[PDB]
């Protein structure tokens, strides 16, 4: 329905996307800290973004 | 002449109503008996009928008051042109507008 | 009960459009001031009084003109704007909301820059939310207040000099140097490309009851 | 060194000069009146719109934040949003309007 | 002729960029207006911000370093991560422990006088 | 209550004359008016040959 | 566009890396929507915008549309049949559409 | 329909030099038979001759111009009902008078 | 804000970190500079063993939040005077907090709010909804009868 | 206005800040919580809100006395005017409706659709009880000193959707009187 | 207009027409409607 | 075209500043995951033909 995730996460998961937040992070993680590639789990651009930071 | 132009000589009833109520008080004459009005004047000469509505409708001057002043507006004739007969009639541009006409 | 106080209400307008119906040089500035703060005391209109037990919610009409009843502020006391404060404070609570063509009233019928912002300010606390023709009946109040400003003083030049000044004459015509909301250039003053040049004068308690007097006597036969 | 000097008149930030107050007062003066009359009080109404032609004329102090609005509001505040905070693009950003305000035929 | 013709057309469209120029103050004005009705809005919202000046930042600083002072008839608060830190005592001294960190804190410091950390319970 | 009715010459229907209505029977007499009858075919065809 | 916006050239390609650019996507964030609300009104109510819409007075959106709606360019594509321009012409091959 | 607004103007124009013609004239209707219509109203002066001529014909174009519109309208009308090919008139929309 | 500072110290005694803070404020003063939440929090077991020039990794770290308007190249000043202090372990240097990536144009919306509402805490859930609802209503019942009063 | 009114309890006024720094930590039972250190603020402010809601709406619901103008839309121009009370608690409107076919000189089973007539000349028809109580805590009526009434107006038109043989007759007697 | 009041009493408004023709009887009516799949769109001379 | 970077062939059709759109220095189209609303990756997207 969206492809590459511009709907995902919801909006409330970026405000809780910060720094002091690794609980909102860690919910878009591997077990290892991974990120799930972009063919993968597509996640919007900003939230790539965010979560990298 | 330029007939863009025209279209912005008449003044707005905004000015119409600020002459009148500024009038009322500096001339002192009473508001309810102040009526501003507007007379547009050919563009570049002046028909017998323009002078007839000078003299008649905006000064007082009848006839015998006339003919010994301006002794040759019996002998005028002169008339409005047709390329220069819809100088009075202006384009009616409405509150819309305001970017696109003058 | 609460019907009592729509009972209550209706006599409370009645004598209400008694107070605005005066047009008389027996209602000065202290006497206006005087009979509003005794009809606000009286039905106990200050905000304070509970959600029940309160009249403003059926003083239809005739709160409005009472609340521009009160515009020019007693020149007596600083309970000038409270009165005024309290009137739209007890609308606002009853949710009522304000005409707009009600507020520019308000300012076309200040006096001046002093009592103008008197009023805006009190509509700041009073929790309007503020509109653009807020602003605009605002700043044409406060430039007819300068234009009534130079008509004074070329009334009084003319009356001492006897006859027409060439520069009462070009302001009679031309209008204020440098006017803001100019009136020359009318595409300036519009919201909504509408006009709202209301406070351009004076606008008495006839020019008010005009507006309502066309209004109705256009419902009965249009 | 004029250019040298020209980083010093940058980084400290330029002030409005008092032209703009000054054609300001001699243009409307009844706009001045009001604040003439509303000096230094917190003001609901703002008779500073007049003399900030727009937004980038307000390089004064930060966000456009015209001088004749801060007065109530806390000094620190006032501080917060001088001269003093501006960020570096927002004081090469100044001197631009700035120049371009005063070399400009109409604003 | 067409001299003329061009001549007025152009007197025409320098006025209306006139126009336009006056109507855009006016709009940049407009602009101003719900600019100021914006802004003194999150302006009122930051007279709030509670400003620490260098007069004082020194009792703040204590007050601060004082929110779990190992004995309060509250609950503490919690972190910009929120965790119940370790409340402390004084000039130094991890003297209140949670439950997920005394179990990992005395295994590695077999030696400390430590303590399990009892949050003020809600039922008193 | 008409709020608004135009100013017809005859005011109302009564007033108005009968001999006169009854003129607007008669042919077009170009003396009378000047208006020369249509025919709207062979004036449609030929009306500028 | 992903190598506009995401350019991952100067990188392993993993998963992670790349200059994501946030310039051209309306944000999704509930930033925006909770810290710009206003305890005024919006612009739309501020009667903020002059301007209203570029072409002045269109029919459908400003002043009331009269008259069919016309979904093809049917009269758009209309010639002038007349000096002044009170007639339109839209011939086919076989019908001719007088307007 | 006719742009009556059209017909209503031209024909004010047409009474209004009509009486701005009268408003000269003594003698109108110094004539005993009928036929004779407003223009060529002989009179003894040939400084008002020369003048409610002018008037007179005047008088008679703009009265032309109102038959002309519905001279031309009527053939019209007549254009569409003898026309030889198919002329399907898709009314979408009111249609006063013609 | 202008700037966000996460200062992770060392728990020393608080003769040693409130000294800290005096010289860090204190360096902020006299660099032009405003203080606005300096929060603190009592100390936490990190992820990351900090080591000093001791080269001990202290597992366990008392915190100070400390934000801050000042002057954005005094910024580099302040911060090389924080980071070569002997106690700090890292501060996390925020600039984006006047511009989030989440915005984007209204410049003091995210200015004048602090760090613990551009960056919304773990702790908080489903209630600081009504709660700010109502923190809003409420301050902006006076926020103008207020400001009218000089 | 149920948030105009200023609030019971005082609402300490600090920065939004504030409220993300306030949660503080519970042991409910035998288990660690996270509780907001003002939720209790919150829920009797937030009950003292609604309650004023309640109070509100219940207000506006109230038995509300106005006066009445229901001109008749149609050619035979009558405008008929009575003091109504309101009782916003469909029960109203109906009654409204007979009462308006009674000082109309109608039968009370007349198919009649009423409509607002705003203050700006547009008319909008109502069918409900909480459609006449916005209708009212809107229109406050626009009225003229120099009449004197009791009550607020209020200005409806009446829209009939039976035009009879009768009516018919009215109309084309009066377009025929007119042209 | 200015004076309408006589006849404009029985106005002869339009009918609903979208409605009627929304609402007539579909050869292709379905009990719970589904939206279709997407066609085949030709991406190159490559690839047809 | 068999270059890389000239795929997007001539597409005077566009409105861009050129005729060869490759060399609009504009916007580079995505090539895999465009196009399942305007045919290919290449074509104007359907909000600007």
């Amino acid at each position: 329905k969206d492809p590459q995730g511009m709907q995902r996460p919801s909006p409330e998961v970026y405000m809780k996307l910060n720094y002091k937040n690794p609980a909102t992070i860690s919910r878009f993680l591997t077990r290892t800290g991974h990120m799930y590639p972009a063919d993968i789990l597509p996640l919007n651009p900003e939230a790539v973004a965010k979560l990298r930071v | 002449e330029n007939s863009w132009l025209r279209n912005r000589q008449l003044p707005h009833r905004k000015q119409m109503e600020g002459i009148a109520r500024r009038a009322s008080f500096v001339l002192g004459i009473p508001f309810s008996e102040v009526r501003v009005r507007n007379l547009l004047l050919p563009p570049t000469y002046l028909d017998k009928d323009s002078i007839v509505r000078i003299n008649e409708a905006v000064l007082g001057l009848s006839k015998e008051e006339q003919r010994n002043l301006a002794p040759w507006l019996e002998m005028y004739q002169k008339e409005l042109d047709s390329k220069d007969v819809d100088f009075c009639s202006l384009m009616k541009s409405t509150n819309e507008e305001e970017w696109l006409t003058l | 009960n609460e019907i009592s106080a729509m009972e209550r209400a209706s006599e409370a307008r009645r004598e209400i459009h008694d107070l605005w119906m005066s047009t008389e040089k027996m209602l000065d500035l202290e006497n206006r001031v005087r009979s509003v703060a005794s009809l606000i005391e009286k039905y106990k209109l200050d905000p304070s009084t509970p959600r029940e037990n309160d009249v403003s919610r059926g003083l239809g009409d005739a709160f409005d003109r009472l609340l521009l009843l009160c515009v020019p502020l007693g020149k007596d006391s600083s309970k000038g704007t409270d009165d005024l404060e309290r009137l739209m404070n007890l609308a606002g609570r009853n949710g009522r909301e304000i005409s707009v063509r009600t507020i520019q009233h308000l300012f076309a019928r200040t006096d001046s820059f002093s009592e103008a912002l008197a009023v805006f300010y009190a509509m700041r606390r009073c929790h309007v939310a503020m509109n653009m023709e807020a602003y605009y009946a605002m700043l044409y109040s406060l430039q007819r207040l300068e234009e009534e400003g130079w008509a004074q003083r070329f009334r009084e030049e003319c009356e001492e000099k006897g006859g027409v000044s060439e520069q009462a004459m070009d302001f009679v015509v031309k209008g204020i140097n440098n006017a803001l909301l100019p009136e020359n250039k009318p595409w300036l003053g519009r919201v909504m490309f509408g006009d709202r040049d209301a406070p351009a004068q004076r606008r008495e308690a006839r020019d008010y009851d005009e507006l309502s007097a066309m209004w109705t006597e256009r419902y009965r036969d249009g | 060194p004029v250019q040298k000097k020209r980083q010093e008149q940058m980084l400290y930030g330029i002030n409005i000069p008092e032209t703009r107050q000054m054609k300001f007062e001699q243009e409307h003066p009844l706009l001045a009146s009001a604040l003439r009359q509303l000096d230094g009080q917190p003001k609901g109404f703002p008779f500073w719109y007049k003399k900030y032609p727009t937004r980038r004329h307000a390089y004064g102090n930060r966000f456009s934040i015209p001088d004749e609005m801060l007065e109530g509001y806390g000094e620190e505040m006032k501080k917060a949003l001088s001269k003093e905070m501006m960020s570096i693009q927002e004081k090469q950003f100044a001197q631009e309007a700035m120049y371009m305000e005063r070399y400009a035929e109409h604003d | 002729k067409k001299r003329l013709e061009a001549k007025q057309m152009t007197e025409g469209r320098q006025a209306l960029k006139k126009k336009h120029l006056d109507l855009l103050r006016e709009f940049h004005e407009r602009q101003f207006f719900f600019w100021y009705e914006r802004a003194s809005e999150r302006l009122q919202s930051m007279n709030l911000i509670q400003y620490i000046p260098q007069s004082r930042v020194q009792e703040h600083i204590e007050r601060e370093l004082d929110k779990y002072v190992a004995g309060k008839s509250e609950a503490y608060p919690l972190n910009f991560v929120g965790q119940m830190p370790l409340v402390e005592d004084r000039e130094g001294n991890i003297v209140e422990v949670p439950e997920g960190l005394l179990t990992n804190h005395v295994s590695e410091h077999p030696e400390s006088t430590v303590k399990p950390h009892q949050p003020h319970e809600s039922t008193s | 209550r008409f709020l608004l009715r135009p100013r017809w010459s005859p005011r109302t229907l009564q007033e108005v004359l009968d001999a006169d209505v009854m003129r607007l029977h008669t042919s077009l007499a170009y003396q009378d008016e000047g208006i020369a009858p249509l025919h709207v075919p062979t004036q449609c065809a030929k009306a500028n040959r | 566009s992903h190598p506009e916006h995401w350019n991952k050239m100067f990188s392993k390609r993993r998963p992670g890396e790349g200059r994501i650019d946030l310039r051209v996507l309306p944000s999704q964030s509930l930033l925006g929507p909770l810290m710009e609300q206003s305890d005024t009104q919006g612009a739309a109510y501020f009667r903020y915008d002059n301007r209203g819409h570029s072409n002045g007075r269109v029919p459908g959106l400003n002043t009331p549309f009269f008259g069919e709606f016309d979904r093809k360019m049917m009269q758009a594509m209309s010639r002038p049949l007349n000096a002044d321009r009170t007639i339109t012409g839209n011939d086919g091959r076989f019908s001719k559409t007088i307007m | 329909g006719l742009n009556f607004e059209m017909l209503g103007f031209d024909l004010h124009m047409a009474e209004m030099l009509r009486e701005k013609a009268r408003a000269i004239l003594n003698g109108v209707a110094s004539v005993s038979s009928t036929s004779v219509m407003v223009t060529t109203t002989s009179v003894p002066t040939k400084a008002q001759e020369r003048e409610v001529g002018q008037l007179l014909r005047d008088a008679l174009r703009y009265e032309d111009r109102v038959d002309d519109a519905i001279r031309q309208h009527a053939s019209l009308i007549w254009r569409v009902y003898t026309a030889p090919r198919p002329l399907m008139a898709l009314t979408n929309g009111k249609c006063r008078g013609t | 804000v202008f700037y966000a500072f996460v200062l992770v110290m060392k728990p020393r005694q608080r003769r040693f970190t409130s000294q800290a803070l005096r010289e860090i404020a204190v360096a902020i003063y006299n660099n032009g500079g405003l203080i606005r939440k300096l929060s603190n929090e009592g100390v936490m077991r990190p992820y990351s063993r900090f080591r000093d020039a001791d080269n001990t990794p202290l597992t366990y770290a008392r915190y100070v939040t400390l934000q801050v308007d000042m002057g954005e190249e005094q910024m580099r000043k302040v911060e090389k005077i924080m980071k070569e202090h002997q106690d700090v372990f890292i501060t996390l240097n925020l600039n984006n907090l006047e511009r989030p990536v989440g915005i984007r144009y209204f410049p003091l919306d995210t200015f004048t709010r602090l760090e613990e509402e551009i960056n919304w805490p773990p702790q908080t859930s489903a209630d600081i909804y009504k709660q700010l609802e109502m923190n809003w209503k409420e301050f902006s019942r006076t926020r103008w009868s207020n400001f009218l009063r000089n | 206005p149920w948030d105009i009114t200023p609030p019971e309890d005082e609402v300490s006024l600090q920065h939004a800040s504030e409220i993300f720094n306030a949660y503080v930590l519970e042991r409910r039972g035998t288990f660690n919580v996270v509780v907001h250190r003002d939720t209790e603020k919150l829920a009797a402010w937030n009950r003292q809100r609604q309650e004023e809601y309640h109070a509100y709406r219940s207000l506006r619901a109230a038995p509300h006395p106005r006066h009445v103008y229901a001109r008749l839309e149609g050619c035979e121009g009558k405008l008929v005017s009575f003091d109504f009370v309101f009782s916003l608690q469909t029960a109203c409107l109906d009654a409204l409706k007979r009462q308006v076919l009674t000082s109309f000189g109608m039968p009370d089973g007349r198919d009649i659709e009423l409509g607002w007539y705003l203050p700006t000349l547009d008319t909008c028809p109502i069918h409900n009880d909480v459609e006449i109580m916005q209708l009212l805590h809107a229109d406050p009526g626009i009225e003229d000193p120099k009449a004197q009434l009791k009550y607020p107006p209020i200005y409806f038109i009446v829209k009939r959707n039976c035009l009879y043989f009768s009516e018919w007759a009215y109309a084309v007697k009066h377009q025929l009187l007119l042209q | 207009s200015v004076y309408a009041n006589a006849m404009a009493q029985f106005a002869i408004c339009r009918q609903p027409w979208n409605e009627y023709i929304n609402l007539l009887t579909k050869q292709d009516s379905t009990p719970y409607h589904v939206e279709p799949q997407e066609k085949p769109a030709y991406r190159g001379r490559k690839r047809g | 075209a068999n270059h890389p970077n000239r795929q997007s062939g001539i597409q005077f059709l566009t409105h861009y500043n050129t005729h060869q759109r490759f060399r609009v220095n504009k916007d580079y189209i995505d090539y895999m995951h465009w196009g399942k609303e305007q045919g290919q990756a290449r074509l104007p997207h359907r909000h600007q033909r």
